């Protein structure tokens, strides 16, 4: 008996209603590395990557958390909350520079 | 601030 990416996604989602977001990032990060890999499977990276960014948010790693948002929105530009999400952090960003040049 | 899947 074993795990196929929906499974692990499912999991997820399970770690990221418990406020779990290290085992979300576990689950979801395991979930892209099995379609990496090639399984085949039906679920979705955009919403893999929306729980995913947040889980790594609440982690405190701002940087990484950009980073699965610009993929995010590589694969869905319209998302409305990563496009939020993208604002915030640039928003941190741009007053870190400022900060810095001051 | 940030806004997750809800
Ligand atoms: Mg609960």
């Amino acid at each position: 008996s074993f795990l196929t990416a929906e499974d692990c996604f499912e999991l997820g989602k399970v770690a990221y209603t418990e406020a779990d977001y290290y085992h979300t990032e576990l689950w979801m990060e395991q979930a892209l590395r099995q379609l990496d890999e090639g399984e085949i499977s039906t679920i979705d990276k955009v919403s893999v990557l929306d729980y995913l960014s947040y889980a790594v948010y609440q982690q405190g790693d701002l940087d990484k958390a950009l980073l699965l948002t610009k993929k995010l929105l590589e694969l869905d530009p319209e998302h409305q909350r990563a496009n939020g999400n993208l604002k915030y952090f640039e928003y941190i960003m741009a007053k870190e520079l400022e900060h810095h040049h001051h | 601030g940030p806004a997750g899947p809800p």
